């Protein structure tokens, strides 16, 4: 599969100084012109917020000093003013190939220092290696039959995202293809719900876990983030921890 | 592996393609005033349109079958409105026009297609597309004009390549913006193709005066099936092609498919052309090459 790396693991950056964030793909991302490519910014404790779709296109409501670049397996963010507001880890992902990727996220720090969709999962908190857990995201205010992709997505410590599958609103769905005989994704929607099956968890799994909506244009963009559910995998029950 | 076989087939399958409609649309049905002709192109396009659906269909359950489609379906009812529309158009236009004449108007995708761009998506292109493009205006200009006016046919072949630059520029922006696959861009056209065409034919009554028809020459069913079949095995191997070797191999060798079709008609189905006229289509097919190559 595509491996996405970022150069820059932390930079140091001044307020109102032009940052650049590179972001190099092991394969050529390009299709019919187009570099599918998305760029996103997660602040500490938060479910990551969509910036690009594309390498250059801007999302809707993003401040206009991001700016995207970049073609072939090459690519950067660049952020002329930089302000207090977006000191974030950024992360980019292709779209080109089913397992879809991100990279592993880049870190600024100040130097000297109807439409409206609500994801909410849930789930065991502590489960024992080998056990069968599922997982359960609610949505509300939209109906998952209408339209969009709804995706599951994990970050494990260290904030490395992945991509696990996803279902899409005609019942198609697609999976991760390291990860394809251990879950399975399944909706109910009278409920208005869609869950995930891990079964036989090992000590491996242990991340936070986001339901994500998303549209595809120019690549899958998760635009839309649950605030994401921890599992903790022990052989041992935690306790006074 | 070499593999040459995708020039082979896709040069018999169109020639065959070809010829068999010069046999159909431009054929002597009956003999004196119970002489006939070939008006059934909606007919015709629809039987087209299924065969290849099928054949589309079949290819995708059988050969990459992991893909999405991420296309919306209603992209793909608007690109089938054009494509049926500059099918049925260049079918009919045979009706006036000698096929020779129909092939090369048709083979003048790039103008409109430039044209469309320049218009509607203000692109820029280099000098060399401008030069091209002057080569084929000036060789269809030698070929379809004499010093000794336009009729129906002429208008349809123009309406025709209008509704093919419409549907080119369709397929490139959501192939663009949603990867669409040739399969499912084949499969999804032709079954919206095949709808909108059964509805029209249906609510025109066109059906059952096709059938009188082809009652009285019942040869037609089978020259019409082999049109079909032919059709869509000239797209499957369009589509091995392009996989296994990109859109450009694929534009050259129809590019060489159109030239030859164009001599083999002249030469068995004894159609006039003056040496004049000559000139005019191998400056166009010229004109296609060098801009082929020259992006
Ligand atoms: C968008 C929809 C997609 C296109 C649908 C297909 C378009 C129509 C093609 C089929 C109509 C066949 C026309 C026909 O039968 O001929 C008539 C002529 O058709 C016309 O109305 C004019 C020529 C075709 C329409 C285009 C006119 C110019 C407008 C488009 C401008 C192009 C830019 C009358 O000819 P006649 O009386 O000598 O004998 C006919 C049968 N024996
Ligand atoms: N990559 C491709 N190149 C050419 N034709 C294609 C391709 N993909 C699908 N097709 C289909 O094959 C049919 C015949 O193509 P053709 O007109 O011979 O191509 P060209 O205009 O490049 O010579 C078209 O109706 C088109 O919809």
């Amino acid at each position: 599969d595509i491996v996405m790396t970022q150069s820059p693991a932390s930079l140091t950056v001044s307020l109102g100084q032009s940052v650049t964030i590179s972001c190099r793909a092991s394969e050529n991302v390009e299709y019919y012109g187009t570099s599918l490519m998305q760029w996103y910014q997660q602040k500490p404790g938060q479910p990551p917020k969509f910036l690009i779709y594309g390498a250059s296109n801007i999302e809707s409501g993003v401040p206009a000093r991001f700016s995207g670049s970049g073609s072939g397996t090459d690519f950067s963010l660049n952020i002329h003013p930089v302000e207090e507001d977006d000191i974030a880890m950024y992360f980019c992902q292709q779209s080109r190939k089913v397992p879809y990727t991100f990279g592993s996220g880049t870190k600024l720090e100040i130097k000297g220092s109807s439409g409206e969709v609500q994801l909410q999962e849930s789930g065991p908190g502590l489960v024992k290696p080998s056990q069968s857990l599922s997982l359960t995201c609610s949505v509300t205010g939209y109906s998952i039959t209408s339209d969009y992709y709804w995706n599951w997505i994990r970050q494990f410590p260290g904030n490395k995202l992945e991509w696990m599958a996803y279902i899409r609103y005609d019942g198609t769905s697609d999976y991760n293809p390291s990860l394809k005989n251990r879950i399975s994704i399944t909706r109910d929607t009278s409920k208005n719900q869609f869950f995930l099956k891990l079964n036989s968890v090992a000590t491996e799994d242990t991340a936070t876990y986001y339901c994500a909506r998303a549209y595809y244009y120019d690549g899958i963009n998760f635009d839309y983030w649950g605030q994401g559910t921890t599992l903790t995998v022990s052989s041992e029950n935690l306790y006074f921890q | 592996l070499r593999l040459p076989l995708c020039f082979l087939g896709v040069f018999v399958c169109y020639f065959y393609y070809g010829i068999l409609q010069e046999k159909i649309t431009r054929g002597k049905y009956g003999e004196g005033a119970k002489q006939e002709t070939f008006t059934f192109a909606l007919t015709l396009v629809f039987i087209q349109c299924v065969i290849n659906a099928v054949f589309a269909k079949i290819l995708i359950q059988f050969f990459d079958t992991a893909r999405v489609d991420h296309t919306r379906s209603w992209l793909y009812a608007a690109c089938s409105i054009s494509y049926l529309g500059a099918m049925v158009s260049s079918n009919s236009a045979l009706q006036f026009v000698n096929y020779p004449t129909q092939v090369l108007g048709k083979s003048c995708k790039p103008i409109p297609v430039m044209l469309l761009g320049v218009t509607l998506l203000k692109k820029k292109y280099p000098l060399a597309k401008y030069l091209c493009v002057l080569l084929i205006v000036a060789g269809v200009a030698l070929f379809m004009y004499k010093p000794k006016t336009v009729g129906y046919g002429e208008l349809l072949l123009l309406l025709s390549l209008t509704l093919d630059g419409l549907t080119g520029v369709s397929q490139d922006h959501m192939r663009a913006h949603y990867q669409t696959g040739s399969n499912h861009m084949m499969l999804n056209i032709n079954l919206w193709s095949t709808l909108l065409l059964g509805m029209g034919i249906l609510f025109t009554g066109e059906l059952w005066e096709f059938l009188s028809f082809a009652e009285r020459y019942p040869a037609i069913i089978y020259n019409i099936l082999l049109f079909g079949l032919t059709s869509a095995l000239g797209q499957s191997f369009i589509f091995m092609t392009v996989v296994y070797f990109g859109p450009l191999t694929c534009s050259i060798i129809t590019t060489t498919r159109k030239f030859f079709t164009i001599l083999a008609s002249v030469i068995l189905f004894a159609n006039p052309i003056s040496p004049m006229q000559w000139v005019g289509t191998v400056l166009v097919f010229l004109g296609l090459g060098l801009d082929a190559k020259f992006g």
